[PDB]
RNA sequence: GGUGAAAUUCUUGGAUUUAUUGAAGACUAACUACUGCGAAAGCAUUUGCCAAGGACGUUUUCAUUAAUCAAGAACGAAAGUUAGGGGAUCGAAGAUGAUCAGAUACCGUCGUAGUCUUAACCAUAAACUAUGCCGACUAGGGAUCGGGUGGUGUUUAUGACCCACUCGGCACCUUACGAGAAAUCAAAGUCUUUGGGUUCUGGGGGGAGUAUGGUCGCAAGGCUGAAACUUAAAGGAAUUG
């Protein structure tokens, strides 16, 4: 039973503003309400009370990340670039 | 006792120069191309420009006292001609007939892997 | 002032539009032993004397 | 305008005590004018030069070395090995076409506080006794000399500091052990090392500086 | 409330007397809580950790970089901005930054600054899609919104537009004494169309 | 009609292989297709060994060599290299010279 | 001529004549 | 600098080159071939992990479980679209300098999108071997990749090289009894001395992959598709000029 078919999670907003406007907050929304799972905690119960931050509800031990995502690329290159220029000032 | 210098001769398409430099290489002495001899604008690479100026390199040189050099070729090189031009044999001509000695000959036109995309696209330059 | 003088010993062949430029491998008497290869305009017979202004320069083809 | 050439000094440089001759090179700096002059200007001129030179033979007319300059003293200084690569000549005239091409490469801390970088290269020749035109491997071969090799030369690392390192690489006993080593996959045919390099000058260390003279 | 950057209390325990001594720091991505973080010249890098960018190597990356020592904290604190260091003079100590889209900088090489990039990336590509969350926003910040427009407003609130027509018979390119007064539409805009303007084209 | 008897080049069981740019023309080629030949000469013009000899300590040195590779385009090829053509039948023949 | 510019020619006329359609109906 | 020649641009605020370096990305040059792998499109750095592959060996195992294929699906070069990373190089548009009767074209210098990656689309090509898949038979010959078997063979007891044979593969030279209009074909042969199983496709050229419907796609467009309508040839091979 397919509730729908192309506009998914952002049909609540009906008719108004527009197709790519509210099919570009789709594709954001569900990155933004999205669980992942916290890698000191095993589980996947990340939750948001806001932007910014994501909170595990087991274990408590929260996250300070993205935006609407636990890691962002830059995030992901930028750690790899100080892994390996840690790795050459001390080795 | 004969003091070293380094030739270090670019030999590339439309014109060629040279510069006698220390065996660092940090100080270059007398930089001369075929502009310095002649105005034509053409026979810039001609290898009589050429040897006409390294006459005057040589001549500079031994006003301050060089004996041998170490002369290295490089053509245009990298993703080019990959070449020396026609001025690189005359160069050494001159330079040796200049009175000066030579020794430990090297070509040092840097080879590339395979990267950064010549131009003329994929068609190439036509006529 | 270099004035050179060499023997032309051995008519290598003949290029230019007209076919009007005679090559030569001619080696300078006054200390001889070293050889270049010249290209004369006119006719040149065996052993001919002939005086130069250059030192140095050699040009093999020519149309 | 000013004419420059009178607006420098003759020196030289000192290679190391573990080579033959030594005075080998000249340049130039500077007067000894105001305003930094040559006492503290250059301090890291580095230089290229051939082994012949270096050897008094002409067999080693390959493998250039490349020295730096740190420290400077009356009116000389002492350079410490910084590296070596192969002449562009002997590159090309080794490869040739219907044969195979092995390389590796290592980057080691010695037992001293020195890092390098160490590259190697193969062929395969033909032996005796052989009507093939080609002479390949089979690509286990070659996963096999890789890792034996790179394990085999990072075993003269991790002890001989790069002193001895030099005077251990000057008479090419390594090429030896790799060959006896791997004589028993292939012919082999000249085993070389090509190029190290260095991206870690730990300090300054005036003592083991200085104790490469007299 | 604001800013849109999340922040991080962090507590430091005093030298001189006992007490322990709680901060606010910019909270940087990639840190989470119940974390240790260290400071100081001799401290190690592991993202979160503040260093002086003198005592780092070339390429690495930072935020909320200082200006003058001293300054506790002015510059690139914002959502979505780092700052990468060039150069390394260590005689008079200064060090060249690059502020990469906009700047090349000097600054003295003891300049405070945190290793990490900051956190809340990619905010602004969230499109608003209706008027109140613009008006909630701006709420928590300043009375600058609803805009509204002056030229074509009246005559007497803009001396250049306004009326019957929309017209605006002024200009905007400006020569390099740039004054004032006429501060209404466009000030010292020169050329026109997007394009990369800058050092290094492609 | 069909031509040749192979279609283009040496290439049966790969469909594709690698494009590779010409040096004096530069026209982009499979790297199957065109010319692929090398320049070993020396690095001299004419003769000057008795000029290097007596300006040049260390007689001779080396003996040197040139070392080049060149991949002539099609059109480029038959431009500067001047035979080009061949009998309908003597195209079969694959001599070096 | 070619089927390439052919083949443009006939395509861009195609949506030239669907063009007129829309603003009709 | 740069071109056939010059011009544009830079140039005592040190120009390209020249030594220490330090940054961003693109890729794996020579090795590199009548070689390999993959259903194709495609695939060249080393190293670890992840599961899959054909050939080879078999005195192991199940016993017709098989070949092809409407309707249904997977994969799909480059360009292009949607929103992020960077933009080094090259570079449709564009801006300029040359040449030219004219040149918004070839040429010279810059230059946006693109040229890679992430998450979704698009399903096209001279997607060529222009030769559909499975299975037998008909000529000779030498190399070559992988696997395997022998040699009172060569080099350190295993590895490597040689000699004979064999299974499979990219292939190649000759000959063509045969076929074909010929170019040519070891299959394009075993065909009027007309039939081993099987899917698809075409009936002169254009109108024409055209609007019409239908269907998939936010879009470039993709799939199926006769007419009304004009005509005498268009077309393939090869011989002589
Ligand atoms: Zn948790
Ligand atoms: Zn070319």
């Amino acid at each position: 039973a397919k509730r729908t078919k192309k506009v998914g999670i952002t049909g609540k907003y009906g008719v108004r503003y527009g197709s790519s406007l509210r099919r570009q907050v789709k594709k954001l929304e569900i990155q933004q309400h999205a669980r992942y799972d916290c890698s000191f905690c095993g589980k996947k119960t990340v939750k948001r009370g806001a932007a910014g931050i994501w909170t595990c509800s087991c274990c408590k031990k929260t996250v300070a990340g993205g935006a609407y995502t636990v890691s962002t690329a830059a995030a992901a290159t930028v750690r790899s670039t100080i892994r390996r220029l840690r790795e050459m000032v001390e080795a | 006792s004969q003091v070293f210098g380094v030739a270090r001769i670019y030999a590339s398409f439309n014109d060629t120069f040279v510069h006698v430099t220390d065996l660092s290489g940090k100080e270059t002495i007398a930089r001369v191309t075929g502009g310095m001899k002649v105005k034509a604008d053409r026979d810039e690479s001609s290898p009589y420009a050429a040897m006409l100026a390294a006459q005057d390199v040589a001549a500079k040189c031994k006003e301050v006292g060089i004996t041998a050099v170490h002369v290295k070729i490089r053509a245009t090189g990298g993703t080019r001609t990959k070449t020396p031009g026609p001025g690189g044999q005359a160069a050494l001509r001159a330079l040796a007939r200049s009175g000066l000695r030579i020794g430990r000959i090297e070509d040092v036109t840097p080879v590339p892997s395979d990267s950064t995309r010549k131009k003329g696209g994929r068609r190439g330059r036509r006529l | 002032t270099p004035v050179t003088l060499a023997k032309v010993i051995k008519v290598l062949g003949r290029t230019g539009s007209r076919g009007g430029v005679t090559q030569v491998r001619v080696e300078f008497l006054e200390d001889t032993s070293r050889t270049i290869v010249r290209n004369v305009k006119g006719p040149v017979r065996e052993n001919d004397i002939l005086v130069l202004m250059e030192s140095e320069r050699e040009a093999r083809r020519l149309r | 305008v000013v004419d420059p050439f009178t607006r420098k000094e003759w020196f030289d440089i000192k290679a190391p005590s573990t080579f033959e001759n030594r005075n080998v090179g000249k340049t130039l700096v500077n007067k000894s004018t105001g305003l930094k002059s040559a006492s503290d200007a250059l301090k890291g001129r580095v230089v290229e030069v051939c082994l012949a030179d270096l050897q008094g033979s002409e067999d080693h007319s390959f493998r250039k070395i490349k020295l730096r300059v740190d420290e400077v003293q009356g009116k000389n200084l002492l350079t410490n090995f910084h590296g070596m690569d192969f002449t562009t000549d002997k590159l090309r005239s080794m490869v040739r076409k219907w044969q195979t091409l092995i390389e590796a490469n290592v980057t080691v801390k010695t037992s001293d506080d020195y890092v390098l970088r160490i590259f190697a290269i193969a062929f395969t020749r033909k032996q005796a006794n052989q009507v093939k035109r080609h002479s390949y491997a089979q690509s286990s071969h070659i996963r096999a000399i890789r890792k034996v090799i790179s394990e085999i030369l990072t075993k003269e690392v991790q002890g001989s500091t790069l002193a001895q390192l030099t005077s251990k690489l000057i008479p090419e006993v390594i090429n030896k052990e790799i060959e006896n080593a791997t004589k028993d996959i292939f012919p082999l045919q000249n085993i070389h090392v090509r190029k190290v390099k260095l991206l870690k000058q730990p300090k300054f260390d005036v003592g083991a500086l200085m104790a490469l003279h007299g | 409330s604001g800013r849109g950057a999340p922040l991080a209390k962090v507590v430091f325990r005093d030298p001189y007397k006992y007490r322990l001594r709680e901060e606010i720091f910019i909270a940087n991505e990639g840190v989470h809580t119940g974390q240790f973080i260290y400071a100081g010249k001799k401290a190690s890098l592991n993202v979160g950790n503040v260093l002086p960018l003198g005592s780092v190597p070339e390429g690495t990356i930072v935020s909320n970089v200082e200006e003058k020592p001293g300054d506790r904290g002015a510059l690139a604190r914002a959502s979505g901005n780092y700052v990468i260091i060039i150069g390394h003079n260590p005689d008079e100590n200064k060090t060249r930054v690059r502020l990469p889209s906009g700047a090349k900088k000097v600054i003295s090489s003891d300049a405070r600054g945190v290793i990490g990039v900051i956190a809340g990336g990619g905010r602004v590509d969230k499109p608003l899609l209706k008027a109140g969350r613009a008006f909630h926003k701006y709420r928590l910040k300043r009375n600058s919104w609803p805009k509204t427009r002056g030229v074509a407003m009246n005559p007497v609130d803009h001396p250049h537009g306004g009326g019957n027509h929309q017209h605006i018979g002024k200009a905007s390119t400006i020569s390099r004494g740039a004054v004032s007064g006429q501060k209404a539409g466009l000030i010292a805009a020169r050329r026109t169309g997007l394009l990369r303007g800058s050092q290094k084209t492609q | 009609p069909k031509k040749r008897a192979s279609n283009g080049r040496n290439k049966k069981g790969r469909g594709h292989v690698k494009p590779v740019r010409c040096v004096n023309c530069s026209k982009s080629i499979p790297k199957d297709k065109a010319i692929k030949r090398m320049a070993i000469r020396n690095i001299v013009e004419a003769a000057a060994v008795r000029d290097l000899s007596e300006a040049s300590v260390y007689p001779e040195y080396a003996l040197p060599k040139t070392y080049n590779k060149l991949h002539y385009c099609v059109s480029c090829a038959i431009h500067a290299r001047i035979v080009r053509v061949r009998s309908r039948e003597d195209r079969k023949n694959r001599a070096p010279p | 001529m070619r089927a390439k510019w052919r083949k443009k020619r006939t395509r861009r006329l195609k949506r030239k004549r669907r063009k007129v359609r829309a603003r009709s109906k």
